[PDB]
């Protein structure tokens, strides 16, 4: 008898960097996507391979809740199938991918006066991400055969770089806060249903 | 693996750092611009040398990677225009004395004062103060008065201060591998890399001189008409088969006749198109007149302005709580941020430059998707041009009547079409020859080819021969005439001015045609043509990714700049000066002056 705590996943008031992007197991619960939908208070709201009007009655064993913040207009490069640099090197979704996307305007709440540095990408990596793969690693990116030794330098760059957010800033960049959903069935029963 | 793998990962990660410190940079010249005060400028300053030594920071690394082994242009030219050092290859010691010269020329501008000999307890400054004289005085003295005492005293401070600056800027350009200093200005319109498409820095001068030579079949006819009628206000001091004094121009240096056109008019009878009486009596303001203006790119296809550009934009002065300068700019600040800064009045003026610090919104917005490094006019030239084709789209009797300005009935005829060129023959025409006789000066100065004692010698030999203009007092080597100007003394390259209407022209006559219009050019309207916002919109959005000759090929149809679009715009004026002109002597001879008689 509990509703599935989308409150503290949405309204939450700090959510990952996109490198960061925390993940949230949600299970034996009930879930009311209609409140979401209906809501209209969400920019973009797509969802891949399954209705929003099927998905409401429905039964799915496992829903991840994958939040993190990017800007405006790497939003598009969220979904199965992209490439960029949030698509290869931070958040990567598998081809084959199930889930629903939703994204709102958080402009009046992340950025504030003379940016907000806090929120950082990865801006390099050595290979492409695996799906569903988080890496933290810190570690100095080697563009050369010049060795780093974990100092910058000549062709060693540091990965992380962060987001200047300035609430003047145009629309497409301003900071969306994208929650990504994912739906799986495996050899467990299903606790979550419409 | 390679330099390429190297270059395209250090050219990325100087994008991502240039825009969080560049929009720093801007945005503290913008709370400087629109909010005067002494904390602003701090706030100024230290954000403007964060860039200054963020690009001198990465142009040291930048140039470890040589050009050579790059075969990919987009990444070739963007570490092309990074690797220049400019102005660091000087020597510490020499560094200073050319900001030094730099920053002691700027105040002498601007705080050069005249003061009358009569009443030496008060003077006045060139604007508004001299700016105001020239233009509205009918007086022969009084306009000679504000002529001689501007160049008098300013000339005097300047000139020894410019002749060390000539030999500063020449072992920046010599240590850059380039011929002169000259040629360093030249550099913005070389293309290299592409068969075919190569223009060389030194085709410029060949093509501008070819191009100048067209031109005078409609300026000297341009000349002998304002010439003519000036002379019956003036019988005893202007000689007929003479040059005009410089005083007499329209304004201080002569640069644009728009001021001569109350006595110039071909008919004082017909009435003048005015919006200002319209408008007043519609009571519009300022927002009513942008939304005309963002009506207007819509009906091309270009996209609107955003939804943070109407909050965030101050398009008023914002009374007397804090003072701010009027001078029209359209600021890009990236990330998608524009801002237009305008004193509004209600003007026929002001709607006709509001498309204009629109127009360069229009453009920035189409490359904005570009890297940094490659936004940027295609050529210098372009990114004022665009901005000017606009104008002269709203300033059509067609425009007016679409949006209600003026009254439908009003009734167009030959004297109509005739009265309106002229206007535009003085603005558009009377500043090419100006233009190009003050870039040749230049241009042989820095080269070497005039001695540091033939400078005002060659000056007004260029002014008789190319402009037909004669001085009224002779000046020795003492003063020096073209430094008081602000372009001169402001080290800002002025060759953009004569460009942008050899450009403006040509995207007038291949927009026209494509959107089907019937009949002559000066009356075309883009308005509601699909057709011409897509051609347009191609180059808009190129930037200088690609080279400019390339790109001119795309809206125009030519590889080369050509001015056979003006003589078709002015081709009414033309056919009209020529009858008006059998009676007097066309062509003017250098040997006479006002002082010798
Ligand atoms: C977040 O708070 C708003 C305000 O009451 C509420 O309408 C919304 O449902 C909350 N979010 C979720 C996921 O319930
Ligand atoms: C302009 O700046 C001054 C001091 O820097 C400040 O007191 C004033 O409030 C500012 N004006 C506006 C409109 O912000
Ligand atoms: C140069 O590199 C950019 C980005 O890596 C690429 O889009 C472009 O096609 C390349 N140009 C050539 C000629 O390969
Ligand atoms: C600008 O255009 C978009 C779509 O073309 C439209 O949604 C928007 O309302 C327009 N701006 C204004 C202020 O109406
Ligand atoms: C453009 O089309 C609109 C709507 O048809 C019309 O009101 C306006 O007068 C037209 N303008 C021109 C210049 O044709
Ligand atoms: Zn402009």
């Amino acid at each position: 008898t509990n509703l599935c705590p989308f409150g503290e996943v949405f309204n939450a008031t700090r959510f990952a960097s996109v490198y960061a992007w925390n993940r949230k197991r949600i299970s034996n619960c009930v879930a009311d996507y209609s409140v979401l939908y209906n809501s209209a208070s969400f920019s973009t709201f797509k969802c891949y391979g399954v209705s929003p009007t099927k998905l409401n009655d429905l039964c799915f064993t496992n829903v991840y809740a994958d939040s993190f913040v990017i800007r405006g207009d790497e939003v598009r490069q969220i979904a199965p199938g992209q490439t960029g640099k949030i698509a290869d090197y931070n958040y990567k979704l598998p081809d084959d991918f199930t889930g629903c996307v939703i994204a709102w305007n958080s402009n009046n709440l992340d950025s504030k006066v003379g940016g907000n540095y806090n929120y950082r990408y990865r801006l390099f990596r050595k290979s492409n991400l695996k799906p569903f793969e988080r890496d933290i690693s810190t570690e100095i990116y080697q563009a050369g055969s010049t060795p780093c030794n974990g100092v910058q330098g000549f062709n060693c760059y540091f990965p992380l770089q962060s987001y200047g957010f300035q609430p003047t800033n145009g629309v497409g960049y301003q900071p969306y806060r994208v929650v990504v959903l994912s739906f799986e069935l495996l050899h467990a029963p299903a606790t979550v249903c419409g | 693996s390679t330099i390429e793998e190297q270059a395209k990962t250090f050219l990325d990660k100087f994008n991502h750092e240039a825009e969080d410190l560049f929009y720093q940079s801007s945005l503290a010249s913008w709370n400087y611009n629109t909010n005067i005060t002494e904390e602003n400028v701090q706030n100024m300053n230290n954000a403007g040398d964060k860039w200054s030594a963020f690009l001198k920071e990465q142009s040291t690394l930048a140039q470890m990677y040589p050009l050579q082994e790059i075969q990919n242009l987009t990444v070739k030219l963007q570490l092309q225009a990074l690797q220049q050092n400019g102005s660091s290859v000087l020597s510490e010691d020499k560094s200073k004395r050319l900001n030094t010269i730099l920053n002691t020329m700027s105040t002498i501008y601007s705080t050069g004062k005249v003061c009358n000999p009569d009443n030496p307890q008060e003077c006045l400054l060139l604007e508004p103060g001299l700016n105001e004289i020239m233009a509205n005085s009918l007086d022969y003295n009084e306009r000679l008065w504000a002529w001689e005492s501007w160049r008098s005293e300013v000339g005097k401070q300047l000139r020894p201060l410019y002749e060390e600056y000539v030999v500063l800027k020449n072992e920046m350009a010599r240590a850059n591998h380039y011929e002169d200093y000259g040629d360093y200005w030249r550099g913005d319109y070389e293309v290299n890399g592409v068969d075919g498409y190569d223009y060389s820095r030194g085709q410029l001068i060949e093509d501008v001189e070819h191009t100048f030579e067209e031109i005078k079949p409609l300026y000297e006819h341009l000349h002998a008409y304002v010439r003519a009628k000036l002379m019956n206000a003036y019988p005893s001091y202007i000689s007929p088969i003479g040059c005009l004094p410089a005083h007499l121009l329209g304004d201080m240096w002569g640069r644009f006749w728009t001021n001569l056109y109350s006595l110039t008019v071909p008919f004082g009878q017909k009435p003048n198109i005015d919006v200002t009486d319209a408008m007043v009596d519609q009571a519009w303001d300022a927002q009513r007149i942008f939304k005309e203006a963002e009506k207007f790119f819509v009906s091309v296809g270009l996209p609107n302005m955003t939804q943070g550009f109407w909050e965030n934009s101050m398009l008023t002065d914002p009374g007397n709580v804090q003072k701010a300068v009027c001078h029209p700019t359209a600021w890009d600040l990236g990330k998608g941020d524009f801002r237009i800064l305008m004193c509004t009045k209600v003007t026929m003026d002001d709607f006709l430059t509001a498309h204009h610090e629109m127009g360069h919104i229009q453009y920035d917005m189409a490359y904005a998707a570009q890297p940094f490094l490659l936004r940027n006019g295609a050529n210098e030239g372009f990114h004022e041009a665009v901005g000017e084709i606009m104008s002269l789209s709203a300033a059509t009797p067609k425009h007016l009547k679409s949006i209600g300005l003026l009254s439908p009935d009003f009734q167009e005829d030959n004297e109509t079409e005739i009265n309106f060129l002229l206007k535009q023959a003085l603005t558009i025409v009377g500043t090419l020859p100006f233009t190009y006789m003050l870039e040749k000066w230049r241009w042989m100065v820095f080269k070497g080819e005039i001695p540091k004692d033939q400078w005002m010698k060659k000056w007004w030999e260029m002014k008789r021969e190319i402009v037909g203009v004669v001085e009224p007092v002779p000046h020795d080597e003492t003063y020096c005439d073209p430094a008081s100007l602000f372009h001169v003394s402001n080290d800002y390259s002025f060759i953009r001015y004569y460009t942008r209407t050899l450009y403006q022209f040509q995207f007038q006559e291949a927009l026209c045609q494509a959107a089907k219009h019937e009949g002559p050019l000066h009356k075309c309207d883009i308005s509601n043509s699909t057709e011409a916002g897509q051609k347009l919109f191609n180059m808009l959005r190129l930037g200088k990714s690609e080279p400019w000759t390339l790109a001119l090929e795309n809206v125009v149809g030519a590889k080369n700049m050509n001015v056979r679009p003006l003589l078709n715009y002015f081709e009414p004026l033309f056919t009209w000066l020529k009858d008006q002109n059998k009676n007097s002597f066309v062509g003017w001879s250098t040997d006479w002056s006002p002082y010798a008689d």
